């Protein structure tokens, strides 16, 4: 993220494309490291009638 | 026949049923019991079962079998052991008090009728088993046999017809559970009041190991009348399978709560006003009605506005005669809350022997206590329904159907009012 104007112009030029817009190396694009809890669902077997195992 | 229910006084059988006429032999005697008795006994088992089958008599003690054909298992040579009838006084289902009144008012046709009974199925004893709360009631059965073995008419040679009869008077000592047939016997053998599986039935392996019928009270109590007055006679009271005339108790939100004797298939709401005075509030106060004894599912208004009182018509209607122990509930009652206190009662009351109903029950009246604070979830309705399904035709006795069926009853016509009750809750939680 932090070449000169200059190096960003050289190397997009050596290798023909615009690698500034697809930098390989991750900044802060990506998700926090902490995220807030979750709350999974259950699955279609989570009932308290019509359920019985015999049918599943 | 269309319509039933203007039982004329010359046709009821229980004469000194509000005990205002001498209760004891004298009085007996002049109200037409013991009257040729010898003769009944010497026409032989066959002619008094003969006569039992056709008056179309149902057990009255709450399963309603066909008395006739019930007492025939016992009509086989001996095989060497006694043969004993058992007379179920133990009157535990809620809401029924007739077999109090016959007990304490007219014990010598229970002894009667335990004579012409035993008589038929050949046996040398009657064991009759009161429950242990009534004790002044046994203690009148009591002064009723004494009377009886000094006058002849039971003991040896009873009534001079050659037989030899004994009528034993055995106290429970508190279980609701004692009723039902099997624990009865086992309780009279000294164990702890609890079923047996079937079979072997009563009529081959019962009381000591020996042949036995169990009888209600009220059952037994009316076979001397039915030989008497013959079968047909009998049948000519209430519908086809549903003959005769039948003790009710009127409890709960009534003017005027009372026993009485009326013809079987009357109109409920014609038996509620004729004898009880009417719903308390009017019929238009009506909420329910538990016909049968507690055990019986509950009916609405709707339903009790053309019912009829006998065996057939309250199947039609999804319940069941029992007992014809009739509890009467108004607009202002908590539904919710009567029926828990019967899952409580069956939850006191369960032996525990076997798993559906010592765990079953018990989890339905927690259930229960939950719905009536309305801190549950409608899923919980289907649950509870299904739950039920469980425990009826799963146990060892009756009592787990008998706890089932009220809580059907409730979610079978009063849903609303539980799924009102959780909305409650919710909103204020
Ligand atoms: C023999 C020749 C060698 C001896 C002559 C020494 C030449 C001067 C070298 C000085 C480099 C110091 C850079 C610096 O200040 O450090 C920044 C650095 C902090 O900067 P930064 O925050 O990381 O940011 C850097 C840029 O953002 C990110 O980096 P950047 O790449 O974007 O920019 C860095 C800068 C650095 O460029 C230079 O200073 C060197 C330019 C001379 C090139 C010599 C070949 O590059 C430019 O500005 C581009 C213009 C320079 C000419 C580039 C021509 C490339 C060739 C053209 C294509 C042809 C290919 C064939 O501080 C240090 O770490 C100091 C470390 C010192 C390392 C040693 C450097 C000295 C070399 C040895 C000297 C003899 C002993
Ligand atoms: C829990 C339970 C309690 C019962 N209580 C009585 C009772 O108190 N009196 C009675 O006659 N039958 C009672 N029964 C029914 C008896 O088991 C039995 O069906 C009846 O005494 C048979 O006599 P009957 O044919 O003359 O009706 C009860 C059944 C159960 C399951
Ligand atoms: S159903 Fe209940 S009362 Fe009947 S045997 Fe089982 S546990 Fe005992």
């Amino acid at each position: 993220a932090s070449a000169t104007r200059f190096i960003q112009w050289l190397r997009n030029w050596a290798s023909g494309r615009d690698l500034q817009a697809k930098l390989q190396l991750r900044y802060q694009e990506i998700s926090k490291r902490t995220q807030p809890p979750p709350k999974l669902p259950v699955g279609p077997s989570h009932k308290l009638s019509n359920n019985y195992y015999c049918t599943r | 026949k269309t319509s039933f229910g203007s039982l004329k006084d010359e046709d009821r059988i229980f004469t000194n049923l509000y005990g205002r006429h001498d209760w004891r032999l004298k009085g007996a005697q002049s109200r037409g019991d013991w009257y040729k008795t010898k003769e009944i006994l010497l026409k032989g088992p066959d002619w008094i079962l003969g006569e039992v089958k056709t008056s179309g008599l149902r057990g009255r003690g709450g399963a309603g079998f066909p008395t006739g054909l019930k007492w025939s298992f016992m009509n086989k040579p001996s095989d060497g052991r006694p043969k004993y009838l058992v007379v179920n006084a133990d009157e535990g289902e809620p809401g029924t008090c007739k077999d109090r009144e016959i007990i304490r008012h007219d014990p010598h046709k229970l002894v009667e009728g335990c004579l012409v009974g035993g008589r038929a199925m050949g046996a040398r004893a009657a064991y009759i088993y009161i429950r242990g709360e009534f004790y002044n009631e046994a203690s009148n059965l009591q002064v009723a046999i004494r009377e009886a073995y000094e006058a002849g008419l039971i003991g040896k040679n009873a009534c001079g017809s050659g037989y030899d009869f004994d009528v034993f008077v055995v106290r429970g000592a508190g279980a609701y559970i004692c009723g039902e047939e099997t624990a009865l016997i086992e309780s009279i053998e000294g164990k702890q009041g609890k079923p047996r599986l079937k079979p072997p039935f009563p009529a081959d392996v019962g009381v000591f190991g020996c042949p036995t019928t169990v009888a209600n009270v009220e059952t037994v109590a009316v076979s001397p009348t039915i030989c008497r007055r013959g079968g047909a006679w009998f049948a000519s009271f209430g519908r086809e399978r549903n003959s005769g005339t039948k003790l009710f108790n009127i409890s709960g939100h009534v003017n005027n709560p009372c026993t009485v004797e009326e013809e079987m298939s009357v109109p409920l709401k014609e038996l509620i006003e004729k004898h009880a005075g009417g719903v308390t509030g009017g019929w238009d106060n009506l909420l329910a009605v538990i016909p049968g004894g507690s055990s019986t599912p509950l009916i609405p208004k709707s339903v009790c506005e053309t019912v009829l009182m006998d065996f057939d018509a309250l199947i039609q209607a999804q319940t069941g005669l029992g007992t014809a122990a009739v509890i009467v509930m108004d607009r202002s009652t908590d539904i919710v809350k009567a029926i828990a206190r019967l899952i409580e009662f069956y939850k006191h009351e369960s032996c525990g022997q076997c798993t559906p109903c010592r765990e079953g029950v018990d989890w339905m009246n927690k259930v229960m206590a939950r719905f009536v604070r309305g801190d549950a979830r409608p899923a919980e309705i289907d649950s509870l329904w299904e739950i039920s399904k469980q425990i009826e035709g799963h146990t060892i006795c009756a009592l787990g159907d008998g706890a089932a069926w009220p809580v059907q009853g409730l979610i079978r016509h009063f849903r609303p009012e539980l799924e009102e009750r959780m909305q409650q809750f919710a909103q204020q939680h």
